[PDB]
């Protein structure tokens, strides 16, 4: 199947940085974009950015440049090559986002339009 | 991209719902429940995923999308999401009354 | 002429589409040299000359540089072949000791961080009771602290460290890709070619032109022009995932090397294997660098933003700007250079915002021995220092690009220099080719009898 | 220089008239089966070959020709599936036109030549042996 | 088991009289060719069926005939090995009776055949030679 | 006529699942007496 | 029961019975898998 | 040379210890580093 899960919410003061774990497996990892997307209450959906783990490529918004990291952590030993780690570290956020962050994908071979999404981490800032 | 803020129907209805914008680059429908992950409804506006009543259609004769539904079941009161690549559309509340 | 009759004639000319396993072809250029003195120079036979082309005339096909053959699959040939290049070589595995180090005596500044690390260590000689200390020099992208901070190799708690034997040469030789007997390889020669869908006029071939593999992630190094238009090869472009490929006419000469001068020293690992490492940096000690000239480059940029004004709209913003993450191979480009590896950053480059209405420009670099290209999980090998003065002079041909996702009515659409991986460093050298399987035994009606 | 190469090409006017598809065959009959890590791969691409080769020939031996490279076989054709005028049927269209149309429609009359052929060495052989 | 059977099986009235053998022969004439660690156990496979089917095919064409299947020579047979009723020959015992009857005497048929057959071709060539 | 659980190798596992099988060896050309001639 | 010449004591016999026999089995003793490093780049699967 | 004892079950005399607890040493990465692990092995997997 396709397992995708997430990790690490809550409430933050203003000034602080928050990490965000998605973690997945189920699949091969090499492939299959991460798709970083904010769900701010009361509006539609808005979208801040994507990550690739062949080489932790990036690709953010018009907005976040500057404010957010979306590293990666692959599987280092051939036992589970299929079980990859996206993190993503958000920077000096403002008291205007709090809302819920998922962590799609794609179908296989593409990456749009996302199928499968998160059960999301909710961040609050207080 | 300008979607209706909320709308409601009764039993039995056929409803369409029309996207704005979108410039002809194919659009996609999402369906939400409350504060949950919403999963692709209507995809390259010719198909649906298994699982799906086929009491949805969808089509594009120009920009707009119109996405129909038919014999609308009572309990399926939701929010909808238009998908153009990476944006995001304004979504709807469709309520159904009982 | 009212009776139909079923004929079938051998040899009707009509092909199909097909996927196939295609046939390697070496330049006599690398047989010059035998006993396996270089790469790839003994697994090929040798090419034919003079071939028989013949320009066809009104044939329509449809070619799809992405989703076509022969593509997916010479990756793979250039893997394995590389792969086997390196059973017969040294292994580094008692090398991984806790290497006691300290800092070159070097007239460093604060910023200007000691780019040779002096580490000192224990090795097994020949004689497997004795042990002795040797000392050696390592770049600072080799050492990885564990606690007078002992250092140790980075990978090699992640797989074991192979070490390419110094007789083979990294540098790209010429391939040629013949069909095997029955296929033809379809080449359309048309001018503004976007790559997708109908191509005017084709011609059958039976060998590819020269095609050389070069690793390099961004501004693919060495390649093969365009004929008339700075041609921009994605048709969805559309969409922010895919990368952009670009291919401008004029080459853009990169000018790069390193000006130390390293001294090769051999280490005794075992009974045969021999471990080589860098001696006493003799000389000055300096950055390597690269030099691209300031006007060329600037025209050419100018050349593309007025190519892809056309995809976008006429009056629109374009400015660009440098890589924004990644690993430190996808982050700068990479390139080989004298059989070592460049990890030289780019960010002197793609800095530059054209509204609608020489001072050789320098780039610094940062050098790396051990690799892990192609991202195996569990291979990880050492480049054997090369001893002197190294450069190269290339030919930087295109560019690989990727759009910014801007939401709303995003103007300034400001593009970075996308690496990706290897691949798209050969698609821009295989989309003019598609391999065709020859169905012959045709079947046609017309009128005849095959009397007694 | 001169009209052999041209005559002894490679599909050299394979999208031409099927006159001139008609005019040479040599080029494809003859250019067909001549021409320690990838030796595999070479024996494979030449084993792939010889056994399409070998299977094209068996095909036209089962029916009623081996070697004439022009075959006309003693059975109608049916008049739904090309469905073209025979009078211009030679000069109009292209090879590349046929394949699209017979696509749709082929593995049957393979069948119905294969068959039919086949009653015709049999009774053929009844009456020799009868007499 | 349906007409099928008989049009494309294998092997399907091996047991049944020559006489109800001979109106098949596709099926065996032509299900005869068609139908990475093992690669080499796949090529071993694959040129054994292949040179088989050549060592026939040949053993065919030294003979006076290539793609007739069925093969009539213009020469006499011994009346001592099979010595059964050629009235009955072809309807009464079954293939899988022919080859047992027949076995003992092997390998000299065709060595008979074969130079005959020669010899018959020399006279052909001398008399064409001569025309 | 006592009988004992006798495992003997793994050969006899498969040997119960491989006994409805035998592998023959196609020969055409058949050669057979008949009346007919060859023309001319 | 599949042998022939059955006489011989040496030769094993066969058996095969039409209808199957439910046999289950199990172990319930909780193993807990434990990892330890053997090499620069092997793991040796030692139980916890 | 594994140092071994045997788990503190409730065995009785019959019932034979099925789990030994053994230590024994081990060569990490770094060559010169020694480790003492310990695992659990099954009683037909050790001989003294
Ligand atoms: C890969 O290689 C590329 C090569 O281009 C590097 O890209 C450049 O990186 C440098 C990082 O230093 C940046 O360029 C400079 O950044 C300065 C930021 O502050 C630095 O400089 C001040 C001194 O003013 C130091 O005190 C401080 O500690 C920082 O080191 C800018 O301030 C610079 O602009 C200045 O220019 C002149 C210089 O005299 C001044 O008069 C100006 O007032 C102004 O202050 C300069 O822009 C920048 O990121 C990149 N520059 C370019 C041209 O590309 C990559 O950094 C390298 N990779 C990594 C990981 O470092
Ligand atoms: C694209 O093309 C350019 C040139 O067209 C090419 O640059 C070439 O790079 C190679 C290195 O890969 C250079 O080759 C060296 O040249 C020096 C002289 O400057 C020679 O002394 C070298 O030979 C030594 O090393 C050999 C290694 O085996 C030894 O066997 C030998 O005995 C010598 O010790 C080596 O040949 C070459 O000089 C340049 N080209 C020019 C014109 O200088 C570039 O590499 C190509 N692109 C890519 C990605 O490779
Ligand atoms: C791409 O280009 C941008 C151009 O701004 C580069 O941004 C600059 O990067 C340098 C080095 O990473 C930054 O210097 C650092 O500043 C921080 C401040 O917190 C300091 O703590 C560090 O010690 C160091 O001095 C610089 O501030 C930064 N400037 C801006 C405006 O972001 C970027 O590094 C380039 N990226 C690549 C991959 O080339
Ligand atoms: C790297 O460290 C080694 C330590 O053994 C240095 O070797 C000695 O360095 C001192 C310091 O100048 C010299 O006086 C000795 O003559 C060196 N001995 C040998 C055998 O070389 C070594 O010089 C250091 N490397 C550099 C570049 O300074
Ligand atoms: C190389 O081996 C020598 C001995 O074979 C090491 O010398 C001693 O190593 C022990 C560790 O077993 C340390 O406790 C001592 O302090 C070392 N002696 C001295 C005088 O330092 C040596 O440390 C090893 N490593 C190097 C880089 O020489
Ligand atoms: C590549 O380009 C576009 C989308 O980026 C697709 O081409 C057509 O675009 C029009 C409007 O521009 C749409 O209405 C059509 O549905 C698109 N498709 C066709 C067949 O006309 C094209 O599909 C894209 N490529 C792929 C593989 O989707
Ligand atoms: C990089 O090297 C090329 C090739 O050498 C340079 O082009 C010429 O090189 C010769 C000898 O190396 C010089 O005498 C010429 O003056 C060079 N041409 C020019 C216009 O200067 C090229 O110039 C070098 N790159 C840079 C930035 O100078
Ligand atoms: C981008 O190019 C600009 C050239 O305009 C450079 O950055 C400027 O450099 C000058 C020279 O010292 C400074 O006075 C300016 O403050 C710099 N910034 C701007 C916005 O003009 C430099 O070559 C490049 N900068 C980066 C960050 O890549
Ligand atoms: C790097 O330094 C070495 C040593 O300083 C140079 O070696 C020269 O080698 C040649 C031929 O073997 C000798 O004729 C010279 O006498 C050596 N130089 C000295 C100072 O002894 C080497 O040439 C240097 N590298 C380069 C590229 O010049
Ligand atoms: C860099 O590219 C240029 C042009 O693409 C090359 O120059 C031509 O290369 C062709 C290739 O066979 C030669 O036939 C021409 O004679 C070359 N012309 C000139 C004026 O050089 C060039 O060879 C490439 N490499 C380098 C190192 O410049
Ligand atoms: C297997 O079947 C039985 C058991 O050995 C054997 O049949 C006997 O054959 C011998 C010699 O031909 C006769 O004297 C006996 O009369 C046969 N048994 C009975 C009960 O009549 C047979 O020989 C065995 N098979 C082989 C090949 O040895
Ligand atoms: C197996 O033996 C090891 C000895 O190294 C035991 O490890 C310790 O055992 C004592 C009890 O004797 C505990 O108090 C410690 O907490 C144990 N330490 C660790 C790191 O486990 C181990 O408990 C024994 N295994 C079992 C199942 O008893
Ligand atoms: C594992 O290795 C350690 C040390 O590397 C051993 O401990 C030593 O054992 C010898 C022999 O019994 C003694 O003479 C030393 O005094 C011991 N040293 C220490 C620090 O304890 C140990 O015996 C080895 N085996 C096990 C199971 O731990
Ligand atoms: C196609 O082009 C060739 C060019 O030689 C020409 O001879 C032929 O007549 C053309 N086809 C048709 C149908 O006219
Ligand atoms: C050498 O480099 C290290 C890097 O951490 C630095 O701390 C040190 O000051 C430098 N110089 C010496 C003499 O160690
Ligand atoms: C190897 O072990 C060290 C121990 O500190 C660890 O930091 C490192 O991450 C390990 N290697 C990998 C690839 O994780
Ligand atoms: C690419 O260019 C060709 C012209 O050769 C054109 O037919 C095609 O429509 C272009 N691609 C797209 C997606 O429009
Ligand atoms: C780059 O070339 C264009 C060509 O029109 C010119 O307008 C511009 O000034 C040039 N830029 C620089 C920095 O010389
Ligand atoms: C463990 O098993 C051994 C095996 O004989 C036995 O002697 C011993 O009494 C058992 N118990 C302990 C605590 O060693």
């Amino acid at each position: 199947h396709v397992q995708l899960v997430q990790s690490g919410g809550g409430v933050k003061k203003i000034g602080a940085a928050v990490r965000i774990s998605c973690e997945v497996s189920g699949y091969n990892f090499m492939d299959q974009f991460i798709n970083w997307v904010r769900q701010a209450p009361g509006q539609g959906l808005e979208w801040m950015g994507w990550m690739n783990p062949i080489y932790g490529q990036v690709n953010y918004s018009w907005r976040f440049q500057g404010r957010v990291t979306m590293t990666r952590q692959l599987s280092q030993d051939p036992d589970d090559p299929d079980w990859g780690t996206a993190f993503m570290e958000l920077r000096g956020l403002r008291v205007d986002d709090t809302a819920v962050y998922y962590c799609a994908r794609g179908p296989s071979g593409e990456n749009y339009p996302f199928h499968y999404w998160g059960q999301g981490v909710r961040v609050v800032v207080s | 991209l300008t979607q209706p803020a909320s709308m409601s129907a009764s039993p039995g209805q056929s409803v369409t719902i029309s996207c704005s914008g979108t410039r002809h680059i194919i659009s996609a429908w999402f369906q939400q429940y409350p504060g949950k992950p919403p999963k692709l409804i209507i995809f390259d506006d010719d198909k649906r995923p298994s699982g799906v009543p086929s009491r949805f259609s969808a089509s594009r004769p120009g920009d707009t999308a119109s996405l129909t539904i038919s014999n609308v079941q009572p309990e399926d009161e939701a929010t909808y999401i238009c998908n153009t690549y990476e944006f995001f559309g304004g979504g709807t509340k469709l309520t159904v009354l009982g | 002429a009212e009776n139909l009759w079923v004929t079938v004639y051998y040899g009707v000319p009509v092909w199909k589409d097909a996927e196939t396993t295609l046939f390697c072809a070496s330049d006599a250029k690398a047989y010059e040299t035998e006993k396996h003195n270089v790469w790839a120079t003994h697994a090929c036979v040798p090419t034919d000359p003079n071939p028989q082309e013949i320009h066809l005339e009104n044939v329509t096909e449809e070619f799809n540089m992405w989703k076509n053959n022969m593509v997916e699959q010479m990756h793979t040939d250039i893997i394995s072949l590389w792969d086997q290049s390196l059973k017969p070589c040294v292994k580094l595995t008692p090398l991984c000791v806790t290497l006691q180090c300290t800092n070159v005596t070097n007239n460093i500044t604060d910023d200007m961080r000691g780019e040779l690390k002096n580490c000192s260590f224990n090795m097994t000689t020949e004689l497997r009771d004795k042990k002795q200390k040797v000392y050696s020099l390592f770049y600072r992208l080799d050492v990885v602290q564990i606690n007078n901070k002992e250092y140790r190799l980075i990978n090699c708690n992640t797989s074991a460290i192979t070490q390419a034997c110094p007789k083979v040469s990294f540098e790209p030789i010429p391939i040629h890709y013949c069909a095997p007997a029955g296929f033809a390889i379809l080449k359309c020669k048309d001018k503004k070619f976007n790559g997708t869908g109908p191509c005017p006029s084709v011609s059958t071939v039976q060998c590819t032109h020269g095609i050389k593999p070069v690793v390099s992630t961004q501004l693919l190094l060495n390649g093969s022009l365009a004929e008339e238009e700075v041609m921009i090869r994605s048709e969805n472009i559309t969409n922010n995932a895919k990368n952009i490929l670009v291919q401008f006419n004029t080459p853009v000469q990169i000018n790069c090397t390193r000006p130390n001068n390293n001294t090769r020293k051999s280490i005794r690992i075992g009974p045969g294997q021999a471990f080589y490492a860098t001696g006493d940096i003799i000389g000055d000690i300096r950055q390597a660098h690269c030099n691209v000239s300031k006007a060329t480059w600037n025209e050419t940029l100018g050349k593309v933003v007025k190519q892809l004004r056309k995809h976008f709209g006429n009056n629109t913003i374009i400015r660009f700007a440098n890589s924004s993450g990644g690993d430190l191979e996808v982050t700068t480009h990479s390139f080989n250079c004298g059989g070592e590896f460049f990890y030289c950053n780019t960010s002197g480059l793609f800095n530059s915002t054209w509204i609608s209405n020489n001072d050789s420009i320098t780039l610094p670099c940062r050098i790396k021995q051990i690799i892990n290209m192609w991202q195996r999980i569990g291979q990880a090998m050492y480049a054997p220092p090369i001893q002197g003065v190294i450069r190269c002079v290339s030919n930087i041909t295109g560019l690989i690009l990727t759009r910014d996702g801007g939401s709303t009515n995003s103007t300034t659409e400001t593009f970075r220099p996308g690496g990706g991986d290897m691949r798209d460093n050969w698609r821009s050298e295989l989309y003019k080719y598609k391999v065709v399987k020859i169905e012959p035994l045709g079947v046609a009606p017309t009128r005849c009898k095959r009397r007694v | 220089v001169g009209i052999g190469a041209v005559f002894l090409g490679f599909l050299g006017a394979a999208g031409s008239t099927m006159g001139a598809a008609s005019m040479t065959l040599t080029v494809q009959a003859r250019n067909l089966l001549s021409g320690t890590v990838w030796g595999i791969k070479q024996l494979q691409a030449r084993v792939l070959a010889v056994e399409r080769y070998l299977r094209d020939q068996q095909l036209l031996g089962i029916w009623g020709c081996s070697g004439k490279l022009i075959c006309c076989t003693n059975v109608p054709w049916n008049s739904s599936w090309s469905n073209r005028n025979l009078s211009e049927i030679w000069d109009n269209m292209t090879w590349l036109q046929w394949d699209k149309e017979i696509s749709n429609y082929t593995q049957i009359i393979y069948g119905l030549l294969e068959e039919s052929q086949n009653q015709q060495e049999k009774n053929e052989q009844d009456l020799l042996a009868l007499d």
